[PDB]
RNA sequence: CCAUAUAUAUAAUUUUAAUUAUAUAUAAUUUUAUAUUAUUUAUUAAUAUAAAGAAAGGAAUUAAGACAAAUCAUAAUGAUCC
């Protein structure tokens, strides 16, 4: 094999909840297991918002989600993505976990 | 009396005026021309001045405002705006 | 500015995070801040006496006194 | 056990540079009393050990200022600490058997090889008299000029051998070669010759 | 002692370096003869010989200029309770309140250092680097004096994630263990943040609020007391007062560190 | 990468132009010490003077729009036509 010193391919190296938990533990120290197991997310608002620009009209996806463990902790998160709605939901989940 | 301006977007002078110093060659030329005007051209009186010009222009014929920068830098400190 | 709540209640937020399970390890400052409560009153206090000269503030001489 | 950042400046913009300047300041501060009286690593070389992309040219100039201040300390009063800290950042012609100085000069497409010996001002060019080979007085004066700059005209004999280009190019190649040969006989005059403009090759050449 | 020095011959006069060493020998022995100076303020000592929190008096705080507040025209009315009065066009800070708050903050710093937490000394005014560095070194802490990068706490991955980290024992001894990339890329968050100029460091205060980092600061007459967990009413624009308070806090942190090491060595 | 200046190698100096030829390598974006004037006042620029310098030029290398093309002789494929 010709692997570089460190590979980063989890299937070829020679979902929203998991990535949210990992990034949150990396950035703020939150426990991944608590996020993945106990928190539950429901999207509240999902829409498409547009911006005019001299070249053309640019569309983006806005998501507002609410997360909570159903035992007294609740947080609201908003996410924007020009590419896809799923990424907007991912960012909203991230923010909601941050705003618990 | 003291006049206090409102909170302004900027503090800048539209046209800063700089004190360029008139070239020595030009004023020496003017003095020579006045000499030849009064005494006469190639007059004995002011011929010495000619020598100076002959040197002063020999090598070459003729031989910046930071107010806006300092104003922009200092405005937040001196404007005296209310707290928040 | 409004009197800020979040600066002085860091202990309460961290306690909620810890008990909920969102945070697993107590911060090193948690026990110290618990032992030393922050002062959470921001009140304008009345002054009745000028220290420099001793003049008493807030006194009215009634009609009977004359 | 406890995980903590290595450097005391970890929360600064460029912690590596700040820590290194802190060490340099510490040494410059302990030994401030010592009186005073070799390139340094390049910008990329310091970037590798410092902030990398975060490294800034002003930071590099500050590093160089401190390093030059520390090095400029009088060598007789320096010690092992200063030298140890500074070490991390550190990156003759003669006459022949016949008493001749041999020099080679170039100008345009002309090349000249000159043998300069001590003598009485005699000159030969391609085995021919100077006036026969060089009809133009200006070229002869150009050949003379380096000799008369050091006022040694009439004290050396010159055997010049040219090839390529035309008259002026060959003459100025002889000039530059004569200057380079003269430097050997008395190195202390080199600066003098260098200030006359005869020890610098005229890099100008025909371009497309 | 002085290697690579070539003495001069007895016949010839002294050299410049020989004269320098001769005058150094004179200075360390005889230049200080005639009197001993007492009751004189030397600025450097404020950094190197700070007093303990319990030994601080109101007179010592007033000598450092801690009481001198901002101009009455720049008053932040939320700081009313800390003010003793106004005098010569400026507000005077009540130094008894300053003493109480300073003792409380010194106890906080000592406790945090004794627990092995990370203490960050942030001060971005002109001549504050020396005291900040000395406080960080004697508290085994960290400091910033050039500029506070916004997002240093809330965006730690994009700012401070690239710099190297280190595993250490209870006695602060390097272990030289190899850290995994995930461990190296985690956020390392200060346990205590002390700010010398909170008026010019609103970003740091807001980040500490968001990240739940308890913070100390010197609250001048024009500064907001409620933006920090442990305010210290005092003058923040005079270097002497700032260095005095910082030295007190640093000595408290050093005492906490010494207690920690003493317990680990028993 | 050229050009320039050097160092090593190679040539049994009759393939001789060793003043040359072509391989490798180094060098610079010049470095400094002061003076004067400006300066965000020094750990800064303008110059000038002195010192070490052979050191003074050049080309190439990316995308995004917009226009023009049939000696678009800068082509391919397709449409139609004999
Ligand atoms: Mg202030």
């Amino acid at each position: 094999n010709i692997l570089p010193p460190g590979v980063s391919l989890p299937n070829d190296g020679g979902s929203k909840s998991a990535d949210v938990a990992a990034g949150l533990h990396k950035q703020t120290g939150v426990d991944p297991d608590y996020i993945t197991r106990k928190l539950t997310m429901k999207p509240l608002v999902m829409k498409r918002v547009s911006n005019q620009t001299g070249k053309g009209k640019i569309a983006s996806f806005y998501a507002l989600v609410v997360v909570g463990d159903k035992n007294g902790m609740v947080g609201l998160g908003e996410g924007k993505s020009r590419e896809e709605m799923s990424k907007a939901i991912f960012k909203a989940h991230w923010d909601a976990v941050r705003n618990l | 009396p003291v006049y206090r301006l409102p909170p302004l977007p900027r503090l800048k002078v539209k046209k800063p005026i700089i004190r360029q110093e008139a070239n020595k060659c030009l004023v020496l030329m003017s003095n020579l021309l006045q000499c030849w005007s009064s005494y006469g051209h190639m007059s004995p009186k002011c011929a010495g001045l000619v020598t100076e010009l002959k040197s002063c222009t020999s090598e070459s014929a003729l031989g910046k405002s930071n107010i806006n920068y300092h104003a922009a830098r200092l405005y937040d400190r001196i404007n005296g705006k209310p707290h928040d | 500015m409004k009197i800020q709540t979040n600066a002085v209640n860091v202990l309460q937020r961290t306690s909620a995070y810890l008990k909920s399970g969102l945070l697993k390890e107590t911060p090193a400052w948690y026990n110290v801040v618990a032992s030393i409560p922050p002062s959470t009153k921001f009140t304008r206090e009345p002054r009745f006496k000028n220290p420099s000269n001793g003049h008493i503030i807030g006194k009215l001489v009634d009609v009977t006194e004359q | 056990r406890r995980i903590v950042p290595k450097l005391a400046t970890f929360y600064s913009a460029n912690p590596n540079h700040e820590d290194r300047i802190n060490r340099l300041e510490r040494l410059l501060r302990k030994y401030i009393k010592l009186p005073s009286q070799a390139p340094w690593i390049s910008f990329d070389e310091y970037a590798l050990i410092g902030g990398g992309t975060k490294l800034k040219p002003t930071q590099y100039t500050q590093l160089l200022y401190m390093l030059n201040k520390l090095h400029n300390i009088d060598p007789q009063l320096t010690n092992d600490e200063i030298t140890s800290e500074l070490s991390q950042y550190y990156k003759i012609k003669t006459l022949d058997e016949f008493g001749r100085s041999i020099a080679v000069g170039k100008r345009k497409s002309s090349t000249a090889k000159v043998f300069v010996v001590r003598g009485t001002g005699e000159i030969l060019v391609n085995g021919r008299q100077l006036n026969d080979y060089f009809l133009k007085m200006k070229d002869r004066e150009s050949i003379m000029y380096p000799l008369q700059v050091i006022e040694s005209v009439g004290k050396y004999n010159i055997f010049a051998t040219t090839s390529g280009g035309g008259p002026t190019g060959q003459a100025e190649s002889i000039m530059h070669a004569i200057a380079k040969a003269l430097v050997v006989f008395n190195p202390l005059l080199k600066s003098r010759l260098h200030k006359a403009g005869v020890l610098t090759r005229d890099y100008r050449h025909v371009e497309r | 002692p002085y290697p690579n020095l070539i003495p001069s011959a007895n016949d010839k006069p002294y050299s410049s370096q020989e004269l320098f060493l001769r005058q150094l020998n004179h200075s360390m022995r005889t230049a200080k003869l005639g009197a001993t100076i007492s009751k004189v303020y030397y600025p450097h000592k404020d950094i190197f010989y700070p007093p303990l929190p319990e030994n601080i008096t109101v007179e010592s705080l007033m000598s450092a200029g801690v009481h001198l507040g901002q101009s009455t025209s720049l008053w932040r009315s939320s700081t009313q309770s800390y003010i003793y009065g106004e005098y010569k066009g400026i507000h005077i800070i009540d130094l008894n309140q300053t003493l109480s708050y300073l003792k409380r903050a010194a106890k906080v710093v000592e406790g945090v250092s004794e627990s092995g937490g990370i203490i960050l000394f942030l001060g971005t005014r002109q001549g504050q680097k020396r005291g900040l560095e000395e406080a960080a070194k004697k508290t085994h802490g960290y400091y910033v004096s050039t500029r506070w990068i916004p997002g240093t706490l809330t965006n730690s991955t994009e700012i401070s994630g690239i710099w190297e980290k280190q595993e250490i024992d209870s006695n602060d001894n390097p272990t030289e263990r190899a850290l995994s990339p995930n461990e190296t890329s985690k956020q390392v968050k200060p346990d205590l943040l002390v700010v010398l100029n909170p008026t010019e460091n609103r970003n740091a205060l807001l980040e500490a609020i968001k990240s739940r980092v308890p913070t100390i600061a010197i609250i001048d007459t024009d500064s907001e007391p409620s933006l920090v967990t442990y305010p210290i009413p005092g003058n923040d624009d005079s270097l002497r007062s700032v260095n005095f308070l910082l030295g007190v806090l640093a000595r408290a942190g050093q005492r906490g560190l010494q207690n920690r090491l003493a317990r680990n060595n028993e």
